[PDB]
RNA sequence: GUCUUGGAGGUAGAGCACUGAUUGGACUAGGGGCCCCUACCGGGUUACCGAAUUCAGUCAAACUCCGAAUGCCAAUGACUU
RNA sequence: AUACGUUAAGUGGAAAAGGAUGUGGAGUUGCUUAGACAACCAGGAUGUUGGCUUAGAAGCAGCCACCAUUUAAAGAGUGCGU
RNA sequence: UUGGCACCUCGAUGUCGGCUCAUCGCAUCCUGGGGCUGUAGUCGGUCCCAAGGGUUGGGCUGUUCGCCCAUUAAAGCGGUAC
């Protein structure tokens, strides 16, 4: 899932940075999203 | 708190030899390990005293001052007794088997698949439906186990294929 | 849809929009409000859209206060036609907003819920905003 | 840390009256088991079992300014308060025997508390 | 040309005193609607339209109780050209 | 060249609404050796699922403001749920 | 693309369709590699990387358009004085 506006959805999502990009990982794979 | 300050002890068998350029190695009851570290990062060892001296506080220094300590602990632990990790093989008729030194598996594919390890990592099939890697270096046995598991990742609708030794897998349903 | 009931003139200059707001820069009909930060026009329908969204989010306990009101009309010529020979026909209604104005005011609900409602309303306006609450000292 | 002093001196009045008291291991305690124990109190000794469980070992080392110099081996350790305000544990000893030999919460680290300088071998 | 001094004029800005536009309260006979019962009285409401009026609050190229900086017109002195 | 700061993108050497534990300053402010936040050991109910409706709804068919006591807290359910 | 302006060309810058020959972009039609799925499997839906190669014969109209017949893995969209 890719979009320019990434932000948590559930209560236990998380926000990180990999290779200068913004990412969000969570248990439910449907939440996994990456900015740009 | 902070991990870069916990002091490391040294069991009697562990004979670590500090060397210049942070090229320290180690000797113990299971073999040898060695790693060179960041130059400016300071390390000095006394008997059961691992002095991870950190230079001026920065970002990279605050990172290395922890990472080096963690790796040193891992290394002494490995050379003491090493690590391992089991591998579950669920299947419905899938099963593995040893051969010579290498390892072969028969998942539902139309042909056998084989994996050979390098030195220092012994594979062992205690039961023909269970595999256990074993070796001294933690990251290396991790890599080997990952290679194995990567042959047939588990399946959601029915737990099928390789699986780490105990872990929760999602579970949907078809109809 | 807000619009005057009768106007003197129907076509009218557009005019410049420099300088801060004359007055009405302090919330005094409620507890919280959004304050503009850069000049623009606000279309007749943008206002009602923001208002409906904001009032739906709330549990109707509070009340709202639309401060601004569209009065100036603006024209537009028909499509695919050369230039000149008469000003166009009146089309809609806008309301100029210079920085410092206070567009909306809420009162009757908790602080954070009003903050959320105002943030949700902000995303319908063509400008950048700021959440501001009632000056207690007056 | 306002009322910490307050309660740590307040426990003096409740500790000076009795002779004997008692301690209970803290963790592995079901609050269903805790409420069963509370109702067992209510039928045996209503609330006299000190179910006050919001204290840091300073509580007992500042209650030790008079006597009871033993919590140093219980404070930094599992603690579930209690006391024996009524006469010496001729009854609550066997009460605790039947309530923690195999019941709601284990006995484990329990050594009771001070009647006199002693700690164990009560009856 | 500059310094000094004196004039005419309603822009920028501001303001609601006039003319239009406009928000929220107070308050309303006149009740509109509900009705009690209104066939008709009289009465709660009037959801008043509550008209004003009043209390606060926003606007204007063809609104102004106000109103600059500049520019313009002269003077008699001075210093330069 | 001198002196002191900033940026790690080749920004420098092209753009917005919006998004973000990037990073430097200036603050405001709570908790805290009576021990903080983590992490690990514990637990998280009683006329009590109470007057409940749809099979228990015993956690969330969804009506009670499904309240009050045992304390040490338990919301007679945070979420996962079933 | 439909438009707006009228800056170059009126002592000449010759239109639309088709034929021969092509070449470039990628916002991808096929083939290659993946994430998620309201993905059982075989089919799919959507999004990410990818421009190497490939991308049809007829009927009706001057026709680009368009409809239809029969196939193919596929019968891509655009620029180069449409
Ligand atoms: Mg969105
Ligand atoms: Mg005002
Ligand atoms: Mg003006
Ligand atoms: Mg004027
Ligand atoms: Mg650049
Ligand atoms: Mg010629
Ligand atoms: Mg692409
Ligand atoms: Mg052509
Ligand atoms: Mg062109
Ligand atoms: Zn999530």
């Amino acid at each position: 899932k890719v979009r320019p506006s990434v932000k948590p959805i559930c209560e236990k999502c998380k926000v990180i940075r990999r290779k200068g990009k913004v990412m969000v990982i969570c248990e439910n794979p449907k939440h996994k999203q990456k900015q740009g | 708190s902070r991990v870069g300050k916990k002091l490391l002890e040294i069991p009697s068998d562990v004979t670590v030899t500090l060397n210049d350029n942070n090229t320290v190695a180690v000797k113990g009851p299971k073999g040898e390990l060695t790693r060179t570290f960041h130059p400016d990062m300071e390390i000095k060892v006394e008997d059961n005293v691992l002095t991870v001296a950190r230079p001026s506080d920065q970002k990279e220094h605050r990172a290395l001052h922890g990472t080096t300590r963690s790796l040193l602990g891992n290394m002494v632990e490995g050379v003491s007794k090493g690590f391992e990790r089991g591998l579950e093989l669920v299947g419905v008729g899938y099963r593995a088997s040893k051969s010579g030194n290498k390892l072969v598996l028969n998942v539902g594919y139309s042909h056998p698949v084989e994996i050979v390890p390098e030195e220092g990592i012994e594979i062992e099939v205690p039961s023909q439906t269970k595999v256990v890697v074993k070796g001294t270096d933690k990251e290396r046995v991790g890599a080997i186990a990952a290679n194995i598991r990567a042959v047939r990742s588990p399946e959601p609708y029915k737990g099928k294929g390789i699986r780490y030794e105990g872990e929760v897998v999602r579970r949907k349903e078809g109809k | 849809m807000l619009l005057p009931k009768r106007v003197k003139y129907r076509r009218e200059h557009r005019g410049k929009m420099r300088g801060r707001a004359k007055g009405g820069t302090e919330v005094h009909f409620g507890e919280f409000g959004i304050q503009a930060l850069e000049a623009s026009w606000i279309t007749n329908r943008q206002i009602e859209a923001a208002r409906i969204a904001m009032t739906r989010y709330m549990k109707r306990g509070g009340k709202v206060w639309i401060k601004i009101f569209p009065s100036k009309p603006y024209t537009a010529k028909p499509l695919e036609v050369r230039m000149g020979s008469g000003k166009g026909a009146p089309e809609g209604w806008v309301a100029v907003v210079k920085p410092g104005k206070v567009l909306f005011e809420i009162s009757g609900v908790s602080e954070e819920v009003a903050r959320e409602a105002l943030r949700l309303a902000s995303h319908k306006l063509p400008i950048k905003t700021k959440f501001v609450k009632r000056e207690e000292i007056g | 840390a306002i009322e910490t002093k307050k309660v740590v001196v307040e426990e003096i009045a409740s500790k000076l009256k009795e002779s004997k008291s008692t301690i209970i291991v803290d963790y592995r305690g079901l609050n269903v088991s805790e409420v069963t124990e509370l109702r067992k109190q209510l039928r045996e000794a209503n609330v006299e079992f000190k179910v006050y469980k919001n204290t840091m070992t300073r509580r007992a080392v500042e209650q030790a300014e008079l006597n009871g110099l033993n919590d140093f081996l219980t404070g930094p350790n599992a603690i579930a308060f209690s006391t024996e305000d009524v006469v010496a544990p001729a009854k609550v000893l066997n009460d605790f025997a039947k309530n923690h030999e195999a019941l709601e919460i284990k006995a484990g680290v329990i050594e009771g508390k001070v009647s006199t300088v002693e700690e164990v071998k009560a009856l």
